[PDB]
Formats: C-alpha cells, structure tokens, sequence
C-alpha cells in the first residue's frame, strides 16, 4: 500500500510518510495497525536503515519515529560498529551528543519527550561501551563540565551515568566478554572520585526535586559496586537519612538507597562505622515517625485505601527494616539507650505484618523466621522481644493458611512453633481466648474457625505431653460446644471437619488415650456412609493421616481389647467402604497396607495381607473364570471398570507395603499377565475394526487403563523389592514375554509409554542380573520407538521422555547390551543421542547430554581395543560438532553447563592422549601429526564455515585458550560465553581470550 | 445480570466446546456452572453458562425442541448438538457445541432435563 | 470508553499468547506457534464500576522474532512479565525483561506471573521467587491450563488503573436469546457438520471436567 513506500530505499525516505505509518501503528486499530506493524518491522530490519537515522532525528515531528531510529542505531552500534570507518563513528557520536544537548535546552521537549531523551541517553551509553575511554578519554571531565551550564543538562547527565553504571556493573556479565567487562569496570572505578564529587555537590546544593531524584536514582546503582568509604567518610548518610526522607518525591528512592547501604561490605571491628550504622537508622525512623506516620498508625487501613504511592512506600519500608535488622539488630540489643529504637523498628514491622498483601506478608514472615530462630538459639536475647513476640503470635494465628499452600503454611508453622517454645503459656491463652470469641460469636465465621483450626494444628509436638494433653482436651471440649450452639447441618459440618482436622494433627494425644483414638476411627467410618461427597473425602483423608502417625497402635493388641484393631477394621471393610467411590476405597486399602507393614512376624503379616485382599481376590477369581470361559465376556465395559478397580486396589496396597506385597502379587501374577494379553488382543482387534479413532473411545481407553495399571503395579513392586533373585527367577521372564512383543507389534498410537517406564525400573533394580533381558528390551522397543519420535520434537511426548530415560539407565547399568548391537543399530543409537541434544524439552535435552557423557566414559573404560578405536574414528567428531552446534545456535541455553562439560571431556581425551589411534584418515594430514594438532585444525575449519564473519585470529585465540582450560570448568565456561558474545558482533578483539 | 425474571430449573458443572470447521478440532469456549433458566413472563427455558472467575457468558440460547443430543465417539459423559442462534458472543450465530460433565450420571441427568425443557418450550 | 494499553513480555514458550487467547475466546491452545513481533487484542471485563478495556500488546519472546522490541513499550499504562515455573532460564531472564520495560515506562503497575503451576515437576520453587519485592511488582502463581488465579493479574491492574481497590469483576448482562425459526435448505448442511463433529474426539478426555 501507500505505507509500503518507506520500504523502497532506491528513493530518499519520505520522513512525513514514516511519521504517518508510525502513528497508524501506535494510535490506530485493526488491519491498518497490523499492516503498519509489518512495515515498521521490515524497515527497522533493513541492514541499510541506519543510514536514514541522521535524516529522521533532524526532520521527524513524531517522537516515536525518532525512538525507532535510535533502535536501528542501537542495532548498528552493538553488532557492526567496528566495521564503520572512523569518520562515520565520530560523526554518529556527534549527532547523538548534539541531539541530547538540543532536547535539554528546549524546556518543552525536556518535559514532554522523556521516552526519547532516555532512549538517546541509552544509545550514547552503547557508543561509550564501544569507544570510551580508549577513543574518548575526556568524556567524564567534559560531562562534569557541561553539567554546571544548565539544570536540565545536569539532570540528564545523572540519567547517562545511571545507565552507564547499569550496563557496566549490573548487566555486563551476559552481554560483554569477561575482558571488556573488566576494562569498563576499571575505567569507571578510576574516574568515580570525580563522578561522586558532582553527585555530592548536587545533593548537598539541592533545589530541583527532579534533579535530586535523578541524582539519587544514579546513587542507587553506584551503591552496588563503589567502595564503602564514599558512604561512611562523607556527610552523605546524614543527607539520605534526614534531608531526603522529609520530601516525598525523594523519599521512595532514598529508602531504596538506604536498603542497599545496609548491604555494603563494612569492617566489623570499627566502633565509629558502627555508631554511623546506628545513626542513619535512628535518623530514618525519626523522619518516618514525624513526616509520614507514627508507630501506632493502622498501616492495614492505609495500604487497603491505596492512595498515591503509599503501597510502594510501605513495601520499601518493610524491605528497609528487614534488610537492616537482619544484618545489624545486634548493634541495638546491648546499649539500653538504643532499646526504644530497636522495639519501635520491630513495632513498625508488626503493623506492616497486619497489611492484607500476600507478597508483603511473605517478606515480613521471612524476617520474623530469622528473628524467632535467633531467639531460640541465641543466649540472653529473647527477654528483649517478649512484647513484640506476643503481638506476632496474634498476627500469625489470625493469618494462618491451609496446609495445601505448603511454602506459606510451613513458613507460618515454623515461626509459630518457635514462638510457642519461647512462651508456651502466652500461645495457649491467645488460641483459647480466640476460641472463646468464636463461642461468644463476635468473630464467628467459617473462614475464622477454619483458620484458627490450622493454627492449633500447626503447633502440635512443641508443648510437653502433659501440657499438650490438657490443652487438646480444652480445645476439643470448646469445639464440641460450638456444635451444640449452631443448628443447621452446613454450620455443624464446618466445625465437625475442623474438630477432625485438630485430632489428626495431635497424634501423641491419640497414642496416649486408646479409647479416644478408637471412638474417632468409628465416627470416620460413620462419616464415610454420609451422602455428601465432601464429608466422605474429608473422612478418608483423616483416616490415612492418623494411620501414618499411629500405625503401631492398630497392629498390637491394646489393654482390655479382644484382638488388634487392624483385625476389627478388616472384618467390616465391606460394610465400612460400601458408600465410598473407587479412589476413596483405594485410599482405605492403602491405609490398611500401612498398618499391616508394622507387623514384622512373616506369618501374621501374610495372613493380614490375605484377609485385607479378600474382596478384590474373590472378585478377581470370579472374573478370571468367566473371562477364560469366553473372552467375549470382557467386552462388557462394566467388567472392564471392576477389573481396573481390582488392579488399582492392588497398586494402592503395594504402594504402602512395598517388598511385603510379594505374596499377594504371587496370587494374581500369572492370571494378570494372561489378562494383559487378552486386553492387548481386544485393543489390536478394535483398532483394525473401528480405525485410529478407536483408541479415543471409552471402551478402548477402558482396556488401556487395565494395561497401564498392570504395568504400574509391577513397576511399583520392583522399585521397592528386597528379594531381587525372586524378581529375576519369577517376575521378569513372564513380564518381557507379555509386554515387549505386544509393544513392538502394535501401531504407534496403540503403544503405551508406560511399557518404556516399567522397563526403566526393571533395568534400574535388576539390569546387572539380566544381560540377555536388557538385549531383548533394546531389540523390542529401540528402533520402532525412535521412528515415532525422530520426525519432529512434539509428537508422542511421553514416549520421547521415557525412551531417553530407558537408554540412560541401560547405558549406566548394562552398557554391554550396546556392544552387542549390529553396526547399523549402534549408528542409530549415536543419531538418537545427538537428536536428544536438539530438543527444547528439558527432560529429553538433559538425558541426551548425560547419555553422551556416560557413553564416552563407558568407551574410555574399555581401554585400547578395536571397538573403542573404531568408536572414536566413527563418532568422536560427530559428538564434538553436534555439541558445538547446540552451544552456538542460541536455542539450547538451558543445556549450557552439560554441553560445556561434554565438550570439555572430549577435548581432554585428545590432550590426555587416551585416544590411541589417529582420528584423521591417512593422506589428509602429515603422517607424524598428533590428534592435538588435527583437532584444532578441524575445529578452526568448522567454526570458520559456521561463522564466516570471525577472523582466523579470533578462532585461533579462542581454540588455544579453550583447549588449555579442559580441566577448569568455571574458566572453560567463561571462554565459551566469551565466544557466544563475539559471534553476535563483527571485529571482536582476539586478545579477549587471554583473560 | 438480567437473570432476576427467571427461575433456576437445573444447575450442573460442565465444560463447553465449539467445533471449528477450518481446522477439524474442538476448542474450549468455557468452564463453569451450566443453568436452565425458565423466564417467569414467557415460560421459555434457555441454557445460560458463565466461565469460572471472569463470569463471562460462554453459552446463551433457547433449548429449542428441534435440537437433538448426540453422543461423542470419545466420551460417554458428553453430548454434541447443533445450536442455530447463540448470543453469548453478541450477534446470534450457528454453532456445533459439545458439553462434557463430571460423570455419566450428570450427562444422563442433563439429557432428561434438556428434554423436559424442550416440552415446556413447545407450548 | 475507558481503555488502557497493557504490554505482555517474557521469554519464548512461557504462555503469553495461550493466556490471552484463553481470556479472549475460552480456548486452551496446546500447540506453540511463536508470535512474530507483536499481536494487539482488545480485552474487555465487566466491573461494579462499569466496563474496563485492555489493548493487550502480546510481544514476541524469541530474539529472532523480537521485531521492534522495546518499541512496543511506548505509552504503555500497565504490564505483565511472564515466566515458566518449569524453566529456570525464564525466571533468570525476568530482570532483563524488567530492565527493558522500566527504561521506557518509568511509573506503571506491573504483574510478575509464574505460569504452568499445574505441572507437578516445578523447577522454580516459591522460595526462589523474590525479584518482585524490590521492584514493587505484584506476583501470582498462574496456570493458563487449569485456570488457577487466571483472573488475578487483570483484577489487580484494573484496581490500580481506576484507582479503586474495592473494584470487582461482575456477571455481564444476559439478554433474552432469539427463537430458532430453522429453514430446511440449511438443515442438510448443519447435519453434515454435526456428523463430522461426532466423529472427532473431545480433547483431554482423562481431565476432571
Ligand atoms: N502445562 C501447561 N502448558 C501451558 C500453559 N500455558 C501455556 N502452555 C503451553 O506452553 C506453550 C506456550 O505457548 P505460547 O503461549 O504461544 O507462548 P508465548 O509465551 O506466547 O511465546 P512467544 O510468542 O514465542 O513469546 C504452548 O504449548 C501452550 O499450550 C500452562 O499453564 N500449563
Ligand atoms: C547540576 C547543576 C546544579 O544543580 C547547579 C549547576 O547548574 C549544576 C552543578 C552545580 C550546581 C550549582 C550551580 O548552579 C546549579 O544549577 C545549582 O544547583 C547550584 C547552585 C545552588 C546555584 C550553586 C552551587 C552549584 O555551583
Ligand atoms: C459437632 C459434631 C461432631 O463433630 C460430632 C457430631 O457429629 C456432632 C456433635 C457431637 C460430635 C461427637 C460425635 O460425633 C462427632 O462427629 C465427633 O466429632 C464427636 C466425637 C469425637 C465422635 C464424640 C463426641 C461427640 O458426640
Ligand atoms: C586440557 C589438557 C591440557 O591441555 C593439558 C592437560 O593435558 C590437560 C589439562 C592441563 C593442560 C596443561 C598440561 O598438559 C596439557 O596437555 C597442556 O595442554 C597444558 C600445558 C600447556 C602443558 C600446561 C598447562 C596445563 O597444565
Ligand atoms: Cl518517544
Ligand atoms: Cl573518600
Ligand atoms: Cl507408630
Ligand atoms: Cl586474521
Ligand atoms: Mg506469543
């Protein structure tokens, strides 16, 4: 269209047309906006676009046009600056400097065009990275001079210096070579004396608030790197902690500065520097108390109202107090004149802690943890903070979260546990009185009673058994009162759940009083019958947790009890579980499994296991007889559901019983693998009959569930087995016959990835005992699974991940199985490993590089033999170059450390002379030549062809350094990162690699 | 909300899909409470479904007697039917919807309530 | 109408387009098609203070598709920085996305969003996520897939932009739907479409809903 004119560079640029296309993009809508976007992109991405930048900055009336012009300059400066003739470089420097001064002199432009001035300042800093100070020695003295002439220029120079400090110290690590980072750091360090002189003058001399803000913004950056003496041996602490706290425009930034000042490295043996650390804190708190709000202010109300920058300021206060007090509160604890300042600071944090902001609360809670842990272990400290600690008990108890939010709950539990140890009597009163408030009804609520319940649960284990006993009794008694008080099943259900939750959290009390424990379990069984699904699932979850804590009490015969209670539970299991859903029944059986595993008499456990599995075994036996009577009777989807649930019951019990499950696995094993084959045939038959769509039908998914749960049961047992001889002699051979051929001979979309997962666990635990078994596994799954995953990176994600898990464990435990492969199949193994390298899938990529490293290590073990010599000649350079491809293509940065590690290992083999034979073919290089010399020639050639903009000198220096550093990972990684920076630009300094 | 004129006959938790023709694939339109609302003025019953949290309407149409619930090949707990005019987006449009429920029970109950609403809408 | 420019930034793959599409249409796109430069979408929410409109500038995370890069941040009134809790490199790049953003937009409300919390194997743990504290960003664990906290970033930005912390999303009005008046001419066609829809399986059949 008309907007596409600017893309035609044969004609001079219509500056007025550019400004319209830019406005259509920023101010427009629909197809017009989208078309303007593709045109501006293609203009910007034109490699000659930089020639137009001078034109646009002089003549354009649209600040956004000028912004994008500087983006195009920024692109030229960072990537191709050194390719320009010196005349052009000085030219571009002059119209950037000229434009900045021009905009500063015009008060209207300086006020209204902040984006454009900030972009210009950043673009100047990109030039400083290239030229300063070698080709621009007097820049800093010039800049200091220009500052005195104009307030606007002075302020704008503080933004230049801020950005310069950011680029050199804060964000240099990634974007520059180590050598260039050091050069710029050193340059700013030498001239900082003069920079600080200006910054201190401006702050001390004062006037324009914007200037003071911009100056204080720059100081925040300097505080990351400057020596401490600039803060401590000047008047600057008095100015930050007094003057700049009173005025609100400088308050935000000054407080951020003082936070960073607390983190400055300081001698611990200097009494003056200590008084100065105390003084600036005293000053800052004094200014808050008089100029913002007193200690008694309701910061909760203030934050919630959210006027101006109250929220960001209160956040910045929390960061300041916690940063300072975490490092320095010890200074305030000895001198009794400083006692009021210490407790005032802590009382500010108390008020901050009450603010209704999760992220702010987390920040304060981190500090409170630091403190209460200190009062727990540090001697003669706790008596100082007794009034702060009492307030904090209320704060934590009133903000207790549910156990599902682990990070916050565990943080809150740990603080409140510490606080309970420090004063068990105070915590008791607060919780009891809060419970009384619920009973009286003034604070009564579903959230309040629940939140109190979680708090009471959290502190379990901290009190003495005798104190706990009395406290628990009191809480249960009070909670039972609430039930009597509140009619309506909804209200009663809320407190009923809470009551059950509390008894769950106090196992020691249940261990002590058998009668109470017995009453609670029977009620849970009653609760399992309740029609409401919420009650049933609550009841089931409570039973498992109590069981986990008090399992030993169930298995033994209690005083005045006919039998062990586990025996009683199993009698009525049918009746008890009648109304529960499948997965709730599975939890029940898992719980019983936990108890049965406490009985250590082989006879009594095997009997309890047999009694427990009665119902599913009788259901299994009937379906085994009806199934083999006619396999057509397995077409019933109801029969498919009952089978799945029988298998899942076996998985649930096996999960908690591990090795102790073997007798029950014995009962079902041969018929279960028979069922696996029968289900397998139906799935293959159904696929042919209905097509690929069949695998999506409820019927086939039903059958595939049976197969996956069978594999899951076998996987679960073998992962926990003791008797590994029984695994090999009994379990492995029937399993491999049943799963391997079925896997291989199904179409891709009918192959269960759980087969690969199950095989991984088998090879993990007994791989070393079945060398023929591992050979059979490879042959069945290797070639056909690779074919599913080697066309793209996306299709069959589970197979992809489980495939490289299986190759990894085989390569670890049974490497011999790879030596027995035909040459063509071994070549596919190496192709498969390099294929893993190129994945963005983190699970696949990591495994890929690990297998490569473990493979090279396995080959090294074999020593000087034909297969290791043949391996290196065939595959050494494939690994070197494929590793280099993913290091340097910018799309696999997450794999960087393992890439470096693998590349380091390969280079080390050659320089340690562990490779016995020439890697080169004869008549490619002089006969006497070392692998060391041929490696550097191959790598030089490879990198030259891949990165033709690099010089021979750049590539030579890189390889010289890299090869020498093959035993030093941190430095080797440094040299690789230096290479990645240099390939992104032209004219990289070859001396950078001598760092 | 424009729901005060209406009585809630049936409420069930569901996920709604619309079939895209260009690509032969289902696309989620929303997840939340599916409601059968009988207008007290006209006695006409409509499906109204709102997304969780945003509360935006993903389904708004009359339970027309002509509409027929057809099972999905890959789900025993879903129904697929064609809607001639849905105003959830803004202007009345024709959609091929599929609606999936937590259980086969819910889907079977939905089918009975849908047919009850259809008989009401005939009068 | 009351409309605000929102820029959406973060590494490739983090879930920026997926998150926006989910809000626009309700769909969860499982395929990763990298955005080229930027995609601008109007997104309206109904509140107790009337409707609020976000012009969502969904930017490209991949360097090679970066387009105008920080050009997109000009005159933005608010922002979301996205990272992936299953990718440690995406959290490590948060300070770089923030630096670029605040150099253009000095004083705007910004949400930091940890996406893909639905995945069990979380690589960026809650403990490690502290960058938001000093830069005064609001943080939320989100999942575009499970819809966990998926309204929260927009609700918080709405509250800051209108300057009312009591602002709530509300149920949009639901007009009476029209009578069908089915025509037999298109009856044949609708039937064909219905036949095809039945034969295509609904995605995520093993999901809870
Ligand atoms: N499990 C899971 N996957 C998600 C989630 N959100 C997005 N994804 C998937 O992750 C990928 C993210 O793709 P996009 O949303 O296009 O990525 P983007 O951040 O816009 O990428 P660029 O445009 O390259 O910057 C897709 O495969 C999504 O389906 C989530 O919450 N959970
Ligand atoms: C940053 C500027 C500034 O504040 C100055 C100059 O313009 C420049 C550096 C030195 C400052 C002065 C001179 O004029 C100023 O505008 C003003 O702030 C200072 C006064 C107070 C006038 C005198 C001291 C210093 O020389
Ligand atoms: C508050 C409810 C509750 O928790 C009860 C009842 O369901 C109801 C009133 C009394 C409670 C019990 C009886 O069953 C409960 O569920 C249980 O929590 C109480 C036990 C511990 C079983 C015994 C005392 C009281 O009768
Ligand atoms: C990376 C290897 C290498 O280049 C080494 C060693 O073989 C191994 C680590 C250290 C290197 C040396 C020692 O012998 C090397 O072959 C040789 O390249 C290095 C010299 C030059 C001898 C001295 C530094 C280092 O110790
Ligand atoms: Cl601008
Ligand atoms: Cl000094
Ligand atoms: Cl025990
Ligand atoms: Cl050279
Ligand atoms: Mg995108």
């Amino acid at each position: 269209g008309s907007m596409e004119g600017i893309l035609d560079f044969s004609n001079d640029l219509d500056i007025a047309l550019l400004d319209q296309v830019v406005s259509t993009f920023y101010q427009g809508e629909g197809v017009q906006q989208k078309q303007a976007q593709e045109i501006l992109t293609k203009f910007q991405d034109n490699p000659d676009a930089w020639e137009k930048a001078d034109q646009i900055l002089q003549f354009s009336t649209n600040p956004q046009s000028k912004f994008i012009a500087l983006s195009i300059l920024d692109k030229l400066i960072t990537r191709k600056w050194k390719l320009l003739p010196n005349d052009h470089r000085i030219g571009i420097r002059n119209f950037v400097v000229g434009m900045i001064i021009s905009m500063c002199q015009d008060d209207e432009v300086f006020k209204t065009q902040k984006n454009l001035i900030n972009k210009s300042d950043l673009t100047l800093v990109q030039i400083l990275k290239q030229e300063w100070p070698q080709n621009w020695p007097e820049f800093i003295p010039e800049l200091i001079g220009s500052s005195s002439s104009s307030v606007n220029v002075c302020e704008n120079n503080m933004i230049v210096l801020k950005l310069l400090s950011e680029e050199v110290f804060d964000f240099s690590a990634e974007q520059m070579t180590q050598a260039k980072a050091l050069h710029l750091k050193n340059s700013m360090s030498k001239e900082f004396e003069q920079i600080f002189k200006l910054c201190f003058q401006v702050l001390e001399q004062g006037s324009s608030s914007s200037l003071i803000v911009a100056t204080l913004e720059s100081l925040l950056r300097y505080l990351h790197w400057i020596p401490y003496r600039y803060i401590y041996e000047t008047n600057i602490l008095e100015l930050l902690s007094t003057k700049f706290m009173t005025s609100p425009d400088t308050r935000a930034i000054t407080l951020k500065c003082l936070t960073e000042v607390s983190n400055l490295k300081i001698p611990q043996d200097n009494d003056l520097i200590k008084r100065q650390t105390v003084l600036f804190f005293q000053n800052t708190l004094q200014q808050i108390a008089t100029s913002v709000m007193p200690v008694t202010a309701d910061l909760k109300a203030t934050y919630a109202n959210a006027n101006g920058n109250d929220q960001s300021f209160l956040q910045d206060l929390a960061m300041f107090l916690t940063t300072y007090l975490a490092r320095n509160r010890a200074l305030l604890e000895s001198d009794e004149s400083l006692r009021e300042l210490l407790l005032n600071a802590h009382q500010y944090l108390i008020q901050l802690s009450k603010i209704e902001e999760r992220e702010l609360f987390k920040t304060t809670l981190d500090y409170w943890h630091n403190l209460v842990a200190d009062l727990f272990y540090e001697p003669l400290k706790k008596h100082i903070y007794e009034e702060i600690c009492s307030q904090l008990r209320l704060v934590i108890i009133e903000n207790m979260v549910r156990p599902e939010e682990i990070q916050l709950y565990k943080s809150e539990r740990e603080v409140l546990v510490y606080l309970t140890h420090l004063n068990v009597i105070d915590t008791e009163e607060i919780m009891i009185s809060k419970l009384a408030r619920q009973i009286d009804g003034s604070e009564w609520s579903w959230h309040n009673i629940n939140t109190l319940s979680w708090a009471i649960g959290s502190i379990s284990g901290t009190m003495s058994e005798k104190t706990e006993k009395r406290f628990v009794v009191t809480v249960i008694k009070d909670l039972l009162g609430l039930c009597e008080q509140k009619r309506g099943k909804d209200n009663k259900a809320v407190v009923a759940r809470d009551i059950m939750y509390v008894v769950g959290e106090y196992p020691r009390f249940l261990k002590a009083h058998w009668n109470f424990l017995r009453t609670v379990i029977l009620k849970l069984f009653e609760f399992m019958h309740e029609t409401h699904e919420g009650v049933q699932d609550m009841a089931c979850d409570t039973f498992i947790k109590i069981v986990q804590k008090c399992k030993y009490h169930f298995v033994i015969q209690q005083p005045r009890e006919s039998e062990p209670f586990i025996q009683t539970i199993i009698r009525d299991i049918q009746k008890t579980t009648a109304d529960l859903q499948p997965q709730q029944v599975h939890t029940f059986y898992k719980a019983c499994g936990i108890i049965i595993s406490e009985e250590r008499s082989v006879a009594e456990r095997n009997r309890l296991l047999s009694d427990l599995m009665q119902l599913p075994n009788m259901a299994w036996d009937t379906i085994v007889e009806q199934s083999t009577a006619n396999p057509t009777l397995l077409l019933d989807s109801e029969t498919v559901k009952i089978i799945a649930n029988i298998i899942k019951t076996n998985v649930a019990v096996c999960t908690s019983m591990g090795a102790d499950f073997y007798p029950q696995l014995g009962h079902i094993y041969y018929n279960m693998l028979q069922l696996y084959r029968a289900v397998s045939s139906m799935i293959s038959t159904q696929v042919a009959a209905e097509g690929l769509i069949a695998t999506k039908t409820p019927k086939v998914r039903g059958l595939r569930t049976i197969k996956k749960e069978i594999l899951k049961l076998v996987e679960t047992y073998i992962s926990k087995a003791r008797n590994l001889d029984d695994v090999v002699k009994v379990l492995v051979e029937p399993l491999l016959n049943a799963v391997l051929e079925d896997y291989m001979n199904n179409v891709p979309d009918a192959r269960d990835a759980e087969v690969l997962n199950c095989m991984t666990t088998v090879v993990e635990k007994v791989g070393h005992m079945i060398p023929q078994g591992v050979i059979l596994i490879l042959q069945s799954v290797f070639e056909c699974t690779l074919d599913m995953i080697n066309k793209d990176f996306t299709e069959y994600p589970e197979h992809r991940v489980e495939f490289y898990k299986l190759l990894k464990v085989i390569n670890e435990k049974s490497f011999a199985a790879f030596l027995e492969l035909p040459p063509a199949a071994f070549k596919l193994f190496v192709d498969a490993i390099c294929w893993a390298f190129k994945h963005n899938n983190r699970d696949v990529e990591v495994n890929g590089l690990q297998i490569a490293l473990d493979l090279v290590k396995n080959i090294e073990r074999m020593g000087n033999v034909p297969f290791a010599n043949e391996f290196h000649k065939n595959y050494f350079f494939i690994f070197v170059s494929e590793t280099f491809f993913v290091l340097t293509d910018s799309d696999h940065k997450s794999g960087f450390s393992k890439q470096a590690l693998l590349l380091m290992k390969l280079i080390s083999l050659v320089y340690d002379n562990k490779i016995s034979v020439p890697l080169y073919q004869e008549a490619e290089v002089p006969q006497g030549t070392s692998n060391q010399v041929y490696l550097s020639q191959y790598l030089a050639n490879m990198l030259s062809n891949a990165f033709p903009h690099l010089t021979s000198e750049q590539i030579a220096s890189f390889l010289s350094a890299l090869t020498k550093q093959c035993k030093d990972l941190v430095v080797f990684k440094g040299t690789l990162r230096d290479f990645l920076v240099q390939i992104k630009e032209v004219g990289g300094d070859p001396t950078d690699y001598l760092f | 909300t424009m729901e005060e004129d209406e009585e809630v006959l049936y409420k069930v938790r569901a996920k709604l899909f619309r079939f895209d023709a260009d690509a032969k694939e289902w696309k989620e339109r929303g997840t939340g409470d599916c409601k059968f609302l009988k207008n007290k003025k006209t006695n006409k019953v409509r499906i109204l479904m709102r997304r969780d949290k945003t509360l935006k309407i993903c389904a708004n149409h009359i339970i027309a007697p002509e509409y027929t619930l057809k099972p999905n090949v890959g789900s025993d707990r879903s129904w697929v039917y064609a809607c001639t005019a849905d105003i959830a987006e803004g202007e009345a449009e024709a959609f091929t919807f599929a609606i999936r429920f937590g259980s086969k029970e819910n889907a079977d109950k939905f089918k009975e309530e849908f047919e009850k609403a259809q008989e009401i809408n005939k009068k | 109408q009351v409309q605000f420019k929102l820029v959406l930034v973060g590494d490739g793959g983090t879930g920026k387009t997926t998150f926006v599409k989910r809000h626009l249409t309700g769909e969860f796109e499982k395929k990763y098609v990298a955005t080229l430069g930027v995609e601008v979408h109007p997104l309206v929410f109904h509140t107790n203070r009337g409707p609020i409109k976000f012009n969502v500038w969904d930017t490209a995370g991949l360097e090679k598709f970066g387009g105008l890069r920080d050009g997109y941040y000009i005159q933005a009134q608010c922002a979301i920085i996205m990272f992936d809790v299953t990718s440690r490199v995406t959290y490590k790049n948060v300070p770089n996305w923030h630096r670029d953003l605040v150099r253009v937009c000095e004083n705007i409300p910004i949400v930091l969003c940890g996406n893909k919390v639905d995945i069990k194997d979380r690589k960026v743990k809650a403990k490690s996520i502290v960058f938001h504290r000093k830069k005064n960003l609001q943080y939320y664990d989100i999942s575009a897939k499970s819809n966990y906290n998926f309204e929260k970033p927009f609700l918080w930005l709405a509250r800051k932009l209108i300057g009312d912390p009591n602002l709530e999303f509300v149920a949009m009005p639901a007009a009476a739907p029209p009578e069908v008046v089915m025509d037999p001419a298109l009856a044949a066609q609708y039937e064909h479409d219905l036949e095809v829809a039945q034969t295509t399986a609904l995605p995520d059949e093993d999901d809870d809903l």
